């Protein structure tokens, strides 16, 4: 008789609340650097080669980036929300893009 | 003593710089005397509001060191700050912490 | 060559208003592209503005109406007035 | 490489924006749009860099490109 | 409910503006007042901001319509309202 | 004087705008949501044309600085000059 | 003896030199500048008259209406969204239910 | 000062048969300002960025492809190309 009681697991959501309170507090780049830089140079190769780019442009790069995602899942929150939702769907999604101007 | 234009008008901002820089910015051929002075003085103003509201919630927040986090604290936790540079992102700024109430449990 | 920046002024006001403060290279970065973005939006609505009136000078008034129509609210009263007090404190020296 | 924005990193941009639930399919969706955006600003900033006779992209490219879409960012130089 | 689209077809396809213009120009008359005083109006100005509101509000009307749709509803309410001002960045 | 006239906005004439708008119902306190938006809309333009007259030293609005106003508020109007 | 004609254009390229010159943009203004601007203001104005006329004659109409233009304009992607921002003065919407 | 000549002239170009309202050629007139004011706008961004200050041919083409959107600006810059050889050749 040498078992161990275990502690169970979390309601879902708490873990979601406590990780949505730390990533609010905190504000270090949430995108990894080189899959970034390698997508990025991706996209640029389409146009013209041999193109360099200075670790700042890369940085300021990933700075409107992930700001622009941030906005935008800030708006769709506000959409699932008033659609008596707690997810998000890729509806919504595309209404507050639509809404935003940035979808004909 | 040749005594700056700053100095004669109690600025700390240079107003020779913002002088050279409206004539040499290709906006009319002329620029008035008075207009630099006017710049300078509201540049001040607004970049003293700034740097007190940045400073006061990096004092709640028990620091001595201003970072982009208190600017964005501070640009963000003001209605008519918030008006005037609404369409900036601030780097290393981050976000206000906003939890809507009924994302909550009951 | 060098490049000129208008760091040692900020640093020279927040001294004014927090004697006890310090600020970081990052911070001094965002504020001196704040007071150039500030700068570049006040002189272009003059400089139209200007154009629309038919005139070739920016003068005191010009930069007043284009603050006016820019910094919303309050803001824009407390920077006016005080434009105005320097404008007069440099017409009452020479 | 768009695979290269793998899920917990898509995953923890959601919870910043204070999201608590995720669909699924979400994810191809915001790989999607963060593409589109990408190319844009991209797109922009490599045809100001041909302009000005250079090889390299610069900061300052990048940072003039988002402010004429309207995105103005501080920090870089600007 | 027939009506309904027989007014969205009627009004969709004509061009004539639909706010009355007397009282508009006495709510624009109204509004200018209290900045300044003694205050004259060209005709053509006061055609302009009839104009350029009509354009805005059917806007804000079609975006209250997609979020009214997108919460299995036909009927429009304020939260749609303030939920497309917000959205679209008013304050 | 002028004192309550936002309700010279009738009711109707929010319906027709509506209907050009595709919806289908409205409720009914959509009405006052309604006024309070184009009053809103309307007092921002107008401050931004007041001023302009005002510096040019005019006593009259113009409907240049109508639209100049409009395309500074990233509303730009076509027909009226510019 | 024009530079029109010599351009084979039918915008004034001295209007708009002179418009560049008394504009307040930069000191100089080169040869070639004005010329390229007259010739993409007359390719833009006439790909929308083109498509307005299109417009026009699916309508049975002889005369260009401002509704014709809003039409053309929103009926066209890549018109549309150069203009998106855009308010047609009397141009009504685009059927859509 | 107005484009109306100009307008009726290239509408007779592409539609010799079809008239044009006043408040159209108000219209054509905003247009043709609007877009004018865009690329020299632009344009002189651009030379206020290189710390140039001669507007020639290339920042104008330039800014054409930073505002018009996809094929349009492409067939407006070889279009503008051809005026630019047209003026050399004559």
């Amino acid at each position: 008789t040498g078992g161990v009681m275990k502690p169970h697991r979390y309601r879902p959501g708490t873990v979601a609340l406590r990780e949505i309170r730390r990533y609010q507090k905190s504000t270090e780049l949430l995108i990894r650097k080189l899959p970034f830089q390698r997508l990025v140079r991706e996209i640029a190769q389409d146009f013209k080669t041999d193109l360099r780019f200075q670790s700042a442009a890369i940085g300021a790069l990933q700075e409107a980036s992930e700001a622009y995602l941030v906005g935008l899942f800030e708006d769709t929150n506000l959409c699932a929300i008033h659609a008596k939702r707690v997810t998000i769907m890729p509806k919504d999604i595309q209404l507050a893009r639509r809404i935003r101007g940035e979808r004909a | 003593k040749a005594k700056t234009r700053s100095s004669r008008a109690g600025l700390q901002f240079p107003v020779g710089r913002v002088h050279r820089l409206l004539r040499k910015g290709n906006y009319s051929e002329r620029v008035g005397a008075g207009a630099p002075v006017y710049l300078a003085a509201v540049l001040e103003y607004l970049t003293a509001e700034i740097l007190e509201l940045a400073g006061n919630a990096a004092r709640d927040n028990k620091k001595t060191r201003i970072i982009p986090r208190h600017l964005q604290l501070a640009i963000r936790n003001d209605e008519e700050l918030n008006k005037l540079l609404g369409r900036v992102t601030i780097a290393q700024g981050g976000v206000l912490p906003n939890i809507q109430a009924v994302l909550l449990p009951k | 060559s060098r490049k000129e920046s208008y760091s040692i002024y900020v640093y020279k006001v927040l001294k004014q208003v927090h004697p006890d403060t310090g600020i970081s290279s990052k911070a001094m970065g965002i504020m001196n592209s704040f007071v150039n973005d500030i700068f570049e939006r006040i002189a272009g609505e003059a400089s139209r503005l200007a154009h629309y009136n038919k005139r070739s000078t920016i003068t005191s008034r010009e930069i007043q109406t284009a603050v006016r129509l820019l910094l919303p609210g309050e803001l824009a009263k407390h920077a006016v007035s005080e434009g105005t007090k320097a404008v007069t404190c440099y017409t009452s020296a020479k | 490489n768009i695979q290269g924005i793998t899920k917990p990193a898509i995953r923890r941009l959601a919870r910043r924006g204070g999201v608590k639930r995720i669909s699924g399919l979400i994810y191809e969706e915001t790989r999607g749009v963060l593409k589109v955006f990408l190319e844009n600003v991209i797109r922009d900033a490599v045809t100001y860099t041909e302009h000005a006779k250079r090889k390299t992209v610069t900061a300052m490219d990048v940072v003039y490109a988002l402010k004429r879409q309207g995105r103005t960012l501080y920090g870089f130089g600007g």
